């Protein structure tokens, strides 16, 4: 490890300067080394980690697209022959994006989701779990494709089980990986009454517990609660 | 694409 | 070299699919390669080559100004004291950026600008050399601060030279160079009144000059007045 | 800041 030789509390502070001047590479990189030295992460910090990944992983998702989309008019009748190199930086952009997502699920797995035990902490991790399988299956083909739906499907199940029983129907958390695994049944396991079903309910049982929340409490469940609706007006 | 957090 | 493999055409290829999935780093990199085949660039090939190293080294230059910026507060009075962190990670970003600014001078030294005899080539890669000093000559704070503002200084005199010379006022290139090194004048030199004296003569030289136009390049030479124009309100 | 390009 590159940032082996860095104390942890230097580690996080350069990820939050790095997030002031949009680094987000680098943000990644100190917060993969504050992970491996080995102790559990705060809430700010297990942020830190999501943004910095979700923002390295987003801008590689969005090249794969476009890339992709590149390919799929190369490969429509009419189309002049242009050799190998659509295909060679499509297949580079998504060997990166794989190994993005590889490394945080690596982290998950060694060993932010064993020593969590809190249901905030570990809904969280969960859900990343989930997040990183589904960013894989956008762009399997192969012979595991199937397994690799499987592994987020389970991870995002887990999650649910646990906010459910351990979360109100308000928290952040429960709402965002609802959002999301909602998203997933959708665009991944081609299943959008499920989507649309779990978004529906998860908007309804927030929307009766409001009444008990903060100001600033409020506003932020309300913000997610948006997004899930946003969504079924997509969907509907 | 629709939303994700 | 990592694309000593590729062919060139491939390298020219992958850029433009780079440049379109907003992927700069790899853009700059595949047309690094195109370089080191030895032959010259046509004047689509030098415009790849400037937009890819113009949105590397932009990024790395806003980066730079956040954190030279929170570093600046940090050495106020009443300001705690929160370790070496701070200087540490302008340091790294600053570093980061004079290795692009090193390679993308390497490239024009070896041997672009001894091979380009046109003056629209030769004008091009002297207005890069002018511009990639002036980048150095942002975050030069030593003993060669001086040497490297000359070099800008040069690089731009000798563009300078050449445009008057052997291009129409109303020519993009030639435009363009003057706006940058009436800026380099304002910014780095600290040189106004030169820099808003270059800004207006040239500017008013080009208008005379659009009568002899097509509705095209009359819409070329205009869009770069209009940034004279607005230099020029922003100091006046 | 000014503009450059
Ligand atoms: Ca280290
Ligand atoms: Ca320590
Ligand atoms: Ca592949
Ligand atoms: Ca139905
Ligand atoms: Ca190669
Ligand atoms: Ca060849
Ligand atoms: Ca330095
Ligand atoms: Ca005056
Ligand atoms: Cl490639
Ligand atoms: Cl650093």
């Amino acid at each position: 490890g590159a940032m082996g030789s860095m104390e942890r509390a230097s580690l996080i502070q350069k990820a939050k300067l790095a997030e002031q001047a949009e680094r987000y590479e680098d943000m990644a990189a100190f917060m993969k080394g504050a992970v491996e030295k080995g102790e559990e992460l705060s809430c700010e910090e297990r942020n830190l980690l999501s943004v910095a990944y979700k923002n390295v992983v987003g801008g590689q998702r969005a090249a794969w697209r476009v890339l992709s989309s590149i390919e799929q008019k190369s490969n429509e009748e009419g189309s002049e022959e242009k050799g190998p190199e659509v295909r060679e930086y499509r297949e580079k952009v998504e060997t990166e994006l794989q190994g993005v997502c590889d490394t945080v699920l690596g982290l998950l797995d060694s060993h932010l989701i064993k020593e969590a035990g809190d249901a905030e902490s570990r809904v969280f991790y969960l859900k990343m779990k989930g997040d990183y399988y589904r960013y894989l299956a956008e762009v399997a083909t192969g012979d595991d494709k199937k397994r690799i739906i499987d592994s987020a499907r389970s991870a995002y199940q887990e999650a649910m089980d646990i906010s459910k029983k351990e979360m109100p129907p308000t928290n952040p958390i429960r709402l965002g990986l609802a959002l999301n695994f909602s998203v997933f049944h959708y665009e991944i396991a081609n299943s959008p009454e499920e989507a649309i079903s779990l978004a529906k309910t998860t908007f309804d049982e927030a929307m009766a517990d409001l009444h008990t929340l903060s100001e600033d409490s409020y506003k932020d469940s309300t913000l997610i609660m948006q997004l899930l609706r946003d969504n079924l007006t997509l969907w509907t | 694409f629709p939303a994700t957090v």
